[PDB]
């Protein structure tokens, strides 16, 4: 027997389902979400890491005649200089003097601790939700794990669940994001193609196999003095440590909806939006017939107290006659307030005690026995005046009942004023009946 | 800090998250005298609540006028013609302040 449902995508937050298909005693599903979470796919673009400075020692010839050559390790820079008189502690060495060659040559590559101490960049794309339930009922309670999508079961013992497709996906992951030791942002890196020397990513390497270290720090040679030795370059500092020292407000304090990031599969957790349905299937076996618990007769509600919107304050009172002891379920038709307890049994006195909470001040829900329903109205006055350090158990919507008992005498003052005019048209229309003829 | 119905986080050094949001609270009798329902009523959802009472006194005001406007014209409809007539007088026992005729004699 198929059923469907609604559920607030909401951690921490018990909802009821009642199923009452005729010619059993209705029983009621307990639903728990417990941790759901998020994972987009990823690309890999590339790597981003420090960079070294690999120049080796000067090359001092002395004969004047030039040499140069040019391999394809990256960005070199060709650069021989003529007339150098080098100095050396030994006083110095060699005779001919502004004859002598200087090659100096420096290239950039990878560092050591780019095995770890590397960023990566990524892409978003379509993501899938993790979601996991707590599902009970008479005598049952279980947990599972399931993926809300538009196709899976749980078949937790004979009965199957389906959690169909997300009501929407503001998934705080947007384009391009950027993954750096248990923390993402959401920077624009610049392409595969180019990048300014030092904003970020002067390095774009591509996957930590080293291939094709593309660069562009702008290595810049210059003359040597004629005090003594010299390899001087100028080299702006590299982009990714300023990039570090800069970081700040990282996403897990930028999330949309209060939704805790994790890192190992790049996952968002714990995190409320839109809502899921769900459709079950429930076999004949798991519930009794209705020669069972007949609790119908007379009933009759009465309410002590409704502190309301905080935990539960709204202390119902009910009475009935009842035949033999045995269990009932219970929950609330309308969603204008809602109870907390589930199937409860019920002794020979006939008198039992609810929890229910609302969010209005007039509730006027429906209150459904095993067997049986009545209309049960509130004076529900006493608005709770703190603040609270723990989560909502209501629908936040809160309007007064039509019928009621506060506004009554508004709508019968506005009844009365349109009475008047209504009125005042009626006696127009005979006057001008009466003078027309 | 300003909090409302949808939480607050925390992040005061090293400390855990620590998570809160706001109650219904506000002040006022909710189920009394007429001037402290429109208080209950404004204190929460401070918006629209005021833009409801304009409305209100809006309808109010244009039932009053509409009333008094058609008592007018059903009033001339009535008892205009004998304004009419070369002297002549109202009936008085037919109508004398039903309709409300009265000028001098
Ligand atoms: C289901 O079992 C778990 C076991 O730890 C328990 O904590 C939980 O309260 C049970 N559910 C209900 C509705 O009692």
């Amino acid at each position: 027997y198929e059923h469907t449902a609604t559920i607030p995508n909401v951690v921490g937050f018990p909802y009821k389902a009642h199923i009452e298909r005729n010619g059993f005693s209705p029983m009621t599903l307990q639903l728990e979400v417990l941790g759901t979470s998020l994972e987009p796919t990823l690309n890999l673009e590339y790597i981003t890491c420090e960079y070294k400075t690999v120049v080796p020692s000067p090359y001092i010839k002395c004969c004047g005649t030039s040499e140069c050559r040019s391999m394809e390790r990256p960005d070199y820079q060709c650069q021989v200089y003529t007339g150098v008189y080098p100095f050396m502690w030994g006083g110095a060495y060699c005779f001919c003097d502004t004859e002598n060659t200087q090659l100096s040559e420096a290239y950039v590559d990878r560092s050591d601790v780019c095995k770890h101490d590397h960023a990566a960049a990524y892409k978003a794309h379509t993501a899938a939700m993790k979601a996991t339930i707590r599902i009970s009922y008479g005598n049952l309670n279980q947990t599972t794990t399931a993926f809300v999508n538009g196709e899976h079961t749980v078949t937790v013992g004979g009965s199957r669940f389906t959690f169909g497709p997300i009501s929407t996906a503001w998934t705080p992951f947007d384009n391009k994001i950027v993954v750096y030791k248990n923390d993402v942002y959401n920077l624009d890196f610049p392409p595969y193609g180019s990048g300014q020397p030092g904003r970020f990513g002067d390095i774009q390497s591509r996957t930590v196999e080293s291939k094709d270290l593309y660069a562009n720090t702008a290595l810049k040679l210059s003359r040597p003095s004629s005090g003594t030795v010299h390899v001087p370059y100028t080299q702006t500092p590299s982009g990714f440590k300023y990039w570090i020292k800069e970081r700040g407000t990282s996403l897990n304090d930028k999330a949309p909806f209060g939704c805790v990031i994790k890192t190992n599969p790049v996952r968002a957790e714990n995190c409320a939006v839109g809502n899921i349905p769900v459709s079950m299937d429930i076999p004949d076996s798991a519930f009794t017939r209705v020669i069972d618990a007949p609790a119908v007769t007379n009933l009759e509600c009465q309410v002590a107290v409704c502190t309301h919107s905080s935990d539960f304050g709204g202390i119902a009172t009910l009475t009935f006659k009842t035949d033999k002891p045995g269990k009932c379920a219970v929950h609330s038709h309308s969603n204008v307030a809602t109870i907390q307890e589930a199937a409860v049994d019920i002794k020979t006195d006939g008198k039992i005690t609810l929890h229910f909470s609302t969010a209005s001040a007039s509730p006027a829900f429906k209150v459904s026995v095993c067997s049986a329903k009545t209309t049960c109205m509130a004076a529900c006055e006493p608005p709770k005046d703190h603040i609270v350090p723990y989560g909502a158990s209501h629908n936040n919507q809160v309007f007064p009942d039509m019928s009621g008992t506060a506004m009554t005498w508004v709508q019968r003052v506005a009844g009365g004023f349109g009475g008047l005019t209504l009125a005042a048209v009626a006696v127009l229309i005979l006057v001008t009946c009466v003078t027309m003829r | 800090i300003p909090v409302t119905e949808d939480g607050i986080e925390y992040r005061w050094g090293n400390n855990p998250p620590v998570r809160l949001w706001a109650q219904l609270t506000t002040e006022g009798k909710p189920h009394g005298w007429p001037h402290e329902i429109i208080l209950y009523y404004y204190g929460l959802y401070p918006a629209a609540t005021i833009v409801a009472v304009s409305a209100a006194c809006l309808a109010v005001v244009l039932s009053l006028l509409a009333s008094c406007y058609m008592f007018a014209t059903a009033r001339r409809k009535c008892l205009t013609p004998y304004a009419l007539t070369p002297g002549a007088v109202v009936p008085v026992t037919l109508g004398v302040l039903c309709c409300a005729p009265r000028a001098h004699a």
